[PDB]
């Protein structure tokens, strides 16, 4: 069998035996938690070892199995430069996921950990299937699961929120499907091989674009849209919204790569200004209204749009460089994003039981721990240099800049009000007077599992700040064919 | 006056007032694995300079003692008739 | 009323007049003046012209505002206010679990 | 909703629950709350903002003033450019580069 | 879940944010509100999708030397 | 016409001299007097300007 | 004068010790270990980067032209 | 004598001073070189750079003067 | 450095109203400060006398109108720098005193009887961490402009001949600036320096009754508080700038 | 006050007023313009 | 360690021996009166606990100021007050 | 030598930032000021090294951002401009180190104070030690951080969080 597939079987077995040990004991919570993290523990072992197998420079699919008994809808499992490193975010953040909620779900563990078991065999498939019919089926299971993840562990306004992201992803998830069905019954297949080689008639590109962006930018999602993300991303429990965010938000990042920029050239060419009049909107409008923002973890989920609509004006750049920030602004969001839930909605939220920022002030007095590392995580959320974030935003803006001028220069106003809103919470809660009156008796400071997944996920930002080749290498020549140009004396060759 | 502060917090830079007893000799240790990360970071140096323009010969420059490509053209130039 | 209230107004204006000449010897002099306006109304009795001292006097005091009253360093709005205040709680946290 | 007045309006020596903010513990909120308080931007109470107008109006005309009686009468220069001979051409970039005085117009 | 340590929750606040969570269910339609509704909405980016228009491949600094032109129409 | 407050300028002016008599005339009698008197007070103003002076002379007469 | 060193680290009070949840056993043999074999391992791991590979025939290019020497 | 352009670039004589009277900057260079650029060691090579430096400025100066009055004493800077 | 021992010496106290005397009581401070204050209005021969004054030389040097201009801008900038620097020295140690009694009382006179062990706290100078870095620092504002005059403003001077500052041939200044300027603007600066410097302290000391009519006069009144409040700047960008900005996120949270 | 903190004062009173007029008794005639510096 | 009470009191002293007001620096108690043992003027003892402000370095609130009506309570007010220098 | 300047200031700063508890308020004193003199005077050397024989020095260290077309070394260029600015630099972080064992002698957190005064020292290094205009940009932006850091000191005024923020995001 194939090694991409041992991926997908792991957190299979795991849930089964979640699910098959009370049988072989009224066993312990306990061992119910250590079975779910030791598996998500082994898809991590096992996806740097492809890692390690990779190559770099290969234009053909690897880690294919041949399968040669063709149906309806077969499972082909291929893994791609372009893909790897969307694989080896999901498996790192997973076991984050798991410890940072340890002590915190109390309640239903079993089903906790089986819903997080089977979201991690969906989303490691959404990026390892090789046809575009397969992507949409897996971009769109995940979908049950999580309207239960919230209903059953979220907050006060769980059940608002659990429709909100559950309605809006089948509503704009179901204008990508009949762009996917139309573009099946003209080239006859969905598998990646077959549709790169046709090209569609402009008239069908600039239908087939009307369907893939309605989706995405209900997905990104793009400012007149989030309302589900501000709803999903702070009623969900701890590890959810970190799923939800470092990883949910991903799936239309990496849907752009495989099916906007290689079959939909000349659509992408002529509507990339009403791309990038959307995205520069939702970087102030998203910006604005998150200095304003009384919830702490809403005021992290509104961060993420503004972001997010960085990453996309530098995936519809046609530039080899936005696009490779854009891949890693997504993954830098990932790291980031994924301790500023772990601060805010797992943290002030264990302690307080309140989000409204009106409770803290000067929490630095008496958790210095929680001070450094919530500090770091606030510079790299406002794109600091030394942090893998700054280097997707610099990379994602220049391409953005040399694709249309404009939009780029409003686009980096992102540079003056993420700095804004990001220095302003972070004086608000650890700075900012003294320890709030509302605090009635002292608060512990962080615990040795608040820190160590707190370090984890600070050290990967910024050593990968540093040297972003680990990830660059990779990216070079896969990204080099979504591009879509000539020049007069380097094309058609004699 | 000292401030008054709770002691049941802990800060890896001290925080109120924090010096240990035995500081001198967790200061020794930390001044040799100073001095151990700087020699490496000056052996490093002193292989990967890159100079276009060689010293004079009786000018003061203490870095021809420790440089390789500035040594290895003394070494080479200390070569005639 | 009118009797706390005034002399507000007189410590106010002492300050004002101090801040505005910096030199001591001279805001002396500069200060008894203010001392004989306070001094030839000692008998106003009825409150229609009662406020209306008070009510007067309280626009010449922005009339003539310093743009930065002096403050002791120490006060509220000094420079060493709100240095470092300790914490308000030093009790151990209560044992709870996270 | 009580008046849209800033905390830094309010004593800072009553009796407050929270002397830091000047707030007391069950007082009732503004919906500006956040940007209503002693750390949010500070109101200046100098002048009015439309004398101050007038006022930078003021040193924005004396500043054109001072800059036009120096246009009247400011001095001649009284050293011809240097002669460089060929211009330096060769020693700023060649041809397609920007080259010093040589028998040129003045 | 877990316990939270003791917080002096404050009355005001607490209805505050009650406020906030609860504000759009009595969003109306005003004259007010549409003319923000409209600007936002409509105004702004559709003044800043024009501009992206007008300004497409206009310029390229790559490569450009003296005696060269940034435009590139 | 002057307001119901007896205050003027003028007159608030002309008063911004040291005063003939002071109730507090003693209490403030330090800043002005002894180490506080102009003669010492601008005594030091120059610390070395008295030594160089005459050293720089010997300099002078040292060359001719 | 300097005031003695404190705190309770992770919460723990100076008598007792930090117990033992449950992730710790995994999370620091498992977890970090597998990062630290894989940065091991990433050592040894051949170079398939396109660069390597365009840099070895552009210098070849190079150096057919007067701009890169050949030692040949 | 004049120095030649060419002389003059293996000396690394800084460009705006590549003048007819540069002659004398290359031993004043390599005066200030030996002594470390010290205010007192070079007294009488920077007198004599500058010195010729003054005499091609006053020759500017003079003939100026006669551009000037061509032009009836108007603007000319 | 000096301004901070001031502070210190005192309660933490910042401001000039309440500081006098202190001359006495810090003797190295004022010294050193002054040294800082010559060379800050570039007295002949400091520090600061072969730097600030050669830009403006070199100013009038380019015979531009912006050139002159900027020379006579600058210049009436170095003329109110000499200004506030008199405000500086005269305050904190020329003046009479004007702070609290605490900052004087010495124990020569017996101002105690039953607590003259304790509370005197007389403005005392600092410890050797304090003042080993003034002293230094001032060494360095006296000899500092004199000794790499050469390696910086030279006349052909090649220090910088790796490019580091490259200057256009078609810019250069320096000959005219050595020879074309007038003695009368080349030595400007120093008679404004010596005239308005004793002006100052004439009006600061001998005649402290002309500036309260200025304070105290409408039209002073005005002019005071449009420089102590900056230009107007902060409360025109904190009012309309950036409280904008705020209203603006406030608009599309909630509307 | 202190014999060391006042000997350093002056002393760096010293520092100036001697460098002052050996540099002006020295440079002061070329600054003036009264003989050029040659 | 922080201010005491004789050396409170003594500079407190010290303050109304030169003020001219006073009837008679003799009668100069702890428990001493400005109202009637030293009779001073209603207008006079703001002047005069304007003097204890400045010697203090501190800043008297308003609330406070009609507190302040004899040495015993001034000196329990310094006291009382950990800010005064 | 040269990359030793760049590495002692950086070097004392994590000791004191993060091991203050272990070497105590003294300990990083002297770490920190002794470890910002020591790299004085290694610059006081680059100085007649560089600038008084027109030797200027490259060194480059590994990649940092390596896109086809873009890539900036974590490299540096010692130059006759560079040490000019290393001077004041360094001998005014070495003195105002030495000033501050007693200006914040009564302060609480001394080891968090000379922490961010060697952290700052690093920055500017940086700063004017670049290759490019983009490691040019760290220290740039790591200055930036360091002065946030530093008015906001004493965190519990709010006047000094006002004057960050204002700090920060001019
Ligand atoms: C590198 C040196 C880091 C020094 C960190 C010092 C420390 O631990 O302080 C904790 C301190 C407390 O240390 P402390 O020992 O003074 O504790 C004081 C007492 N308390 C705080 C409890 C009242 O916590 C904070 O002040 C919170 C803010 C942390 C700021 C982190 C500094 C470094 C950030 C990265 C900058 C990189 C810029 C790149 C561009
Ligand atoms: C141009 C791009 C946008 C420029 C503005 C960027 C920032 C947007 C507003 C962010 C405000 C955050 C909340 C305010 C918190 C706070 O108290 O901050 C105080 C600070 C200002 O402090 P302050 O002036 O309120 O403090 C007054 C009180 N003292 C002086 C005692 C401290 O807020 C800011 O810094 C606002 C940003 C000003 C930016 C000015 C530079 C650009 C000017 C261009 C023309
Ligand atoms: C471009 C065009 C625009 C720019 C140029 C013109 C700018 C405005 C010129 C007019 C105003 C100049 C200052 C007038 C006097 C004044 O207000 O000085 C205030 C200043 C501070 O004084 P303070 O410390 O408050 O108290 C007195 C201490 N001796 O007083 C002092 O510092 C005292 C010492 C100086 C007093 C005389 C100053 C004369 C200035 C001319
Ligand atoms: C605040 C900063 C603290 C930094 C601490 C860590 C410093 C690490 C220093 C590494 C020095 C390497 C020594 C050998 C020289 C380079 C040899 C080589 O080929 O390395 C490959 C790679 C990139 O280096 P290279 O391609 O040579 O870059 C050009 C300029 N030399 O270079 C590599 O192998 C880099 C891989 C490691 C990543 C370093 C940063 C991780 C954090
Ligand atoms: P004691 O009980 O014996 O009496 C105390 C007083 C008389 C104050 C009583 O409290 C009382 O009965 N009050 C009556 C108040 C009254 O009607 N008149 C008193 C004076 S009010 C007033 O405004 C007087 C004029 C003041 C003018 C100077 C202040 C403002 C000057 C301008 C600004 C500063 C200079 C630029
Ligand atoms: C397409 C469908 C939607 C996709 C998402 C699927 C979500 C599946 C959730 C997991 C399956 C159900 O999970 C199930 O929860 C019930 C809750 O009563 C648990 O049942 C147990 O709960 C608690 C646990 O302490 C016991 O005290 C109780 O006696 C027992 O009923 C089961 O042990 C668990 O297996
Ligand atoms: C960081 C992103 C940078 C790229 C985006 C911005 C690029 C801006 C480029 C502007 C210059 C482009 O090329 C420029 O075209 C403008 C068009 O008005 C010309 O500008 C000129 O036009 C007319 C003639 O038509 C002139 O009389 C007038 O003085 C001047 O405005 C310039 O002579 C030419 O050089």
């Amino acid at each position: 069998m194939s090694l991409l597939y041992v991926l997908l079987i792991i957190p299979i077995i795991g849930i089964f035996l979640i699910s098959t040990i009370d049988s072989f004991y009224f066993f312990n919570v306990s061992y119910y938690k250590k079975i779910a993290l030791i598996t998500t523990i082994l898809n991590l072992i096992v996806s740097l070892i492809i890692y390690i197998l990779f190559d770099f420079s290969n234009n053909q699919f690897q880690f294919i199995q041949e399968n040669l008994d063709l149906s309806f809808y077969d499972i082909y499992l291929g893994v791609d430069g372009v893909s790897i490193y969307f694989v080896l975010l999901t498996t790192i953040i997973m076991p984050i996921a798991l410890v940072s909620n340890w002590n915190s779900i109390t309640n239903n563990i079993k089903s906790y950990l089986i819903i997080m078991l089977l979201l991690e065999t969906l989303l490691l498939a959404v990026f390892l299937v090789l046809d575009v019919l397969l992507f949409y089926i897996f971009f769109e299971s995940i979908l049950p699961p999580l309207f239960i993840l919230i209903g059953l562990f979220g907050s006060s306004n769980k059940v608002r929120a659990s429709f909100y992201i559950f309605l809006y992803t089948l509503l704009g998830s179901l204008f990508l499907l009949l762009s996917i069905l139309t573009m099946s019954s003209i080239v006859g297949t969905t598998y990646f091989d077959v549709l790169l080689k046709s090209s569609f008639e402009y008239t069908t590109q600039l239908f087939l674009f009307f369907g893939i962006f309605i989706a995405f930018a209900v997905k990104t999602p793009v400012w007149g849209l989030n309302s589900w993300l501000l709803r999903a991303h702070v009623e969900s429990p701890l590890g959810g919204s970190i799923v939800l965010a470092a990883i949910v938000l991903k799936l239309s990042l990496y849907g752009v790569f495989r099916l906007i920029l290689p079959i939909l050239p000349q659509a992408s060419l002529n509507l990339t200004y009403i791309v990038y009049a959307i995205g520069a909107i939702t970087v102030l409008y998203a910006s604005f209204s998150t200095l304003r923002t009384v919830d702490v973890k809403e005021l992290i989920a509104y961060s993420s749009v503004a972001h997010a609509a960085i990453y996309l004006m530098g995936v519809f750049s046609n530039t080899i460089q936005g696009l490779e920030g854009a891949i890693l602004l997504g993954l830098a969001h990932g790291f980031v994003s994924s301790g500023l839930f772990i601060c805010a909605g797992g943290i002030l939220y264990d302690r307080t039981g309140t989000r409204l920022i009106y409770f803290f002030r000067g929490l630095t007095q008496i958790m210095p721990l929680f001070s450094l590392f919530f500090f770091i995580l606030c510079l790299g959320n406002a794109g600091t240099p030394l942090t893998l974030n700054f280097v997707g935003e610099f990379m994602s803006l220049y391409g953005t800049l040399e694709r249309l001028p404009i939009a780029g220069m409003l686009a980096s106003t992102s540079i003056i009000f993420s700095a804004a809103y990001s220095i302003y919470m972070y004086n608000r809660i650890a700075f900012g007077g003294s320890v709030s009156l509302y605090f009635i008796d002292c608060f512990r400071d962080l615990t040795k599992r608040e820190f160590f997944i707190l370090f984890t996920l600070v050290s990967f930002t910024v050593i990968l700040g540093i040297y972003p080749s680990f990830v660059l290498d990779g990216l070079h020549y896969n990204i080099s064919s979504v591009v879509y140009g000539i020049e007069p004396n380097a094309s058609y060759l004699t | 006056p000292k401030i008054p502060y709770p002691k049941h917090v802990w800060s890896p830079a001290g925080g109120w007032y924090a010096q240990p007893a035995n500081w001198k000799q967790n200061t020794a240790i930390f001044g040799l694995v100073i001095f151990g990360i700087t020699a490496m970071v000056w052996k490093y140096s002193a292989e990967h300079e890159v100079r276009h323009k060689m010293p004079e010969p009786d000018r003061f420059y203490p870095s021809r003692y420790w440089v390789k490509q500035i040594k290895d053209y003394e070494r080479a130039q200390k070569e005639k008739q | 009323s009118n009797r706390q209230a005034a002399l507000s107004l007189y410590r106010r204006a002492l300050k004002l007049a101090l801040d505005w000449t910096v030199h001591r010897n001279l805001w002396r002099g500069q200060a008894l003046y203010i001392r004989s306006l306070f001094e030839k109304n000692r008998n106003v009795t009825d409150p229609r012209l009662q406020r209306a001292l008070l009510k007067e006097t309280e626009k010449l005091l922005e009339k003539w505002k310093h743009p930065d009253p002096y403050c002791p360093p120490t006060a509220p709005g000094g420079s060493k206010y709100e240095r470092n205040l300790p914490v308000p709680n030093l009790e151990p946290p209560p044992p709870l679990k996270f | 909703n009580p008046p849209r007045i800033k905390r830094q309006f309010r004593d800072p020596h009553a009796d407050w629950w929270d002397k830091q903010e000047r707030r007391n513990f069950g007082e009732p909120v503004h919906e500006d709350h956040d940007i209503l308080g002693m750390f949010s931007p500070y109101e200046y109470t100098w002048i009015t903002p439309g004398k101050g107008l007038f006022q930078i109006g003021l040193f924005i005309a004396s500043f054109l003033g001072l800059c036009y009686v120096v246009k009247l009468t400011y001095p001649d220069r009284v050293s011809y450019p240097r002669e460089f001979e060929g211009g330096l051409e060769r020693e700023l970039g060649g041809a397609g580069a920007v080259r010093a005085f040589l028998c040129l117009d003045d | 879940g877990l316990q939270h340590y003791k917080i002096a929750m404050d009355p005001a606040l607490v209805r505050l944010g009650s406020m906030i969570s609860n504000r759009y269910k009595y969003f109306r339609w005003t004259k007010r509100t549409a003319l923000v509704s409209f600007m936002y909405v409509v105004v702004v980016p559709s003044t800043i999708g024009y501009l992206a228009y007008k300004t497409d491949g206009l310029w390229d600094l790559r490569a450009k030397r003296r005696g060269d032109l940034i435009s590139e129409r | 016409k002057p307001n119901i407050t007896g205050f003027d300028m003028r007159e608030f002016l002309r008063h911004t001299k040291t005063p003939t008599y002071d109730p507090w005339e003693r209490h403030e009698a330090w800043r002005y007097t002894g180490r506080f008197s102009r003669f010492n007070r601008f005594k030091g103003a120059l610390p070395g300007f008295g030594i160089a002076t005459v050293a720089f002379t010997a300099y002078c007469v040292f060359e001719h | 004068q300097y005031d003695p060193p404190t705190g309770w680290l992770w919460g723990v009070r100076p008598g007792e010790k930090y117990q033992n949840e449950g992730w710790e056993g995994p999370f620091f043999y498992g977890f970090w270990g597998s990062l630290i074999v894989f940065a091991i391992a990433y050592a040894y791991k051949p170079d398939t980067s396109i660069q390597t590979w365009a840099l070895e025939e552009a210098r070849r290019r190079l150096e057919a032209e007067g701009i890169l020497e050949d030692p040949n | 004598r004049r120095a030649t352009r060419e002389e003059m670039r293996d000396a690394k004589v800084p460009l705006a001073y590549r003048d007819s009277c540069a002659h004398l900057l290359i031993p004043l260079n390599r005066c200030r070189y030996e002594t470390y650029y010290l205010p007192w060691k070079c007294e009488d090579e920077r007198h004599s750079y500058e010195k010729c430096q003054y005499l091609e400025f006053k020759k500017r100066v003079q003939k100026m003067e006669e551009l000037r009055e061509a032009k009836g004493g108007a603007r000319s800077n | 450095l000096g301004a901070g021992s001031v502070i210190h010496a005192v309660a933490d106290n910042q401001d000039f109203r309440k500081f006098g005397g202190l001359i006495s009581y810090l003797p190295l401070t004022y010294s050193v400060m002054l040294i800082a204050s010559l060379s800050l209005v570039a007295f002949p021969f400091m520090t600061g006398f072969y730097s600030k004054d050669f830009i403006l030389e070199s100013a009038y040097g380019q015979f531009s109108f912006s050139g002159v201009a900027v020379y006579i801008i600058a210049t009436i900038g170095a003329i109110f720098t000499t200004l506030y620097s008199v405000k500086v020295l005269y305050l904190t140690f020329l003046s009479n005193p004007n702070g609290p009694r605490t900052y004087y009382r010495l124990a020569i006179d017996n101002f105690f009887s039953a607590q003259a062990i304790k509370s005197y706290k007389p403005a005392h100078e600092g410890d050797f961490f304090l003042t080993l870095p003034l002293v230094i620092l001032a060494l360095f504002s006296i000899f500092f402009g004199f000794i790499t005059k050469d390696i910086f403003i030279g006349l052909g001077s090649n220090f910088f001949v790796d490019n580091s500052l490259f200057i256009h041939p078609i810019h250069e200044i320096m000959i005219d600036t050595e020879f074309a300027v007038p003695v009368l603007f080349k030595l400007l600066p120093f008679i404004f320096t010596i005239s308005f410097s004793v002006i100052a302290l004439t009006l600061s000391e001998l005649l402290s009754e002309l500036v309260i009519y200025f304070k105290f006069s409408r039209f002073g009144y005005n002019i005071f508080g449009f420089f102590n409040q900056r230009f107007l700047i902060e409360f025109f960008y904190n009012k309309y700038i950036t409280n904008l900005i705020l209203n603006l996120g406030g608009q599309i949270t909630k509307i | 006050v202190s014999r060391v903190h006042r000997f350093l004062a002056t002393g760096l009173g010293a520092s100036m007023w001697f460098w002052i007029f050996y540099r002006a008794k020295k440079d002061g005639p070329v600054l003036l313009g009264w003989k050029h510096p040659w | 360690e922080g201010l005491q009470k004789v050396e409170v009191y003594e500079r407190i002293k010290s303050l109304l021996a030169g003020f001219d007001k006073v009837n008679d620096p003799n009668n100069i108690t702890e428990t001493a009166h400005f109202a009637n043992d030293l009779g001073l003027d209603s207008l006079d003892t703001v002047e005069v606990v304007m003097a204890i402000e400045e010697e203090f370095s501190i800043e008297i609130p308003d609330k406070d100021a009609d507190q302040i009506h004899s040495v015993d309570k001034a000196i329990e007010y310094i006291l009382r007050q950990p800010d005064a220098h | 030598m040269y990359l030793s300047i760049i590495i002692l200031p950086l070097l004392g700063s994590v000791v004191s930032g993060f091991f203050g508890r272990k070497v105590g308020v003294s300990g990083a004193q002297l770490i920190t000021c002794s470890s910002v003199i020591i790299t004085t005077i290694l610059s006081i050397i680059a100085f007649f090294e560089v600038g008084f024989n027109n030797i200027p020095v490259t060194i480059n260290i590994f990649r940092w951002i390596d896109s086809e077309w873009f890539i900036i070394n974590w490299g540096f260029q010692y130059d006759s401009l560079t040490v000019s600015m290393l001077i004041p630099v360094l001998i005014i972080s070495s003195l105002v180190h030495i000033y501050s064992i007693s200006y914040m002698s009564s302060d609480p957190h001394n080891q968090r104070f000379f922490s961010y005064l060697s952290l700052f020292t690093f920055m500017m290094i940086i700063l004017v030690t670049a290759n490019n205009y983009l490691l040019m940009f760290v220290g740039w932006e790591g200055v930036g951080v360091c002065s946030y850091l530093l008015v906001s000191f004493w965190f519990t005024r709010i006047a000094a969080n006002q004057s960050s923020i204002s700090a920060f995001l001019t």
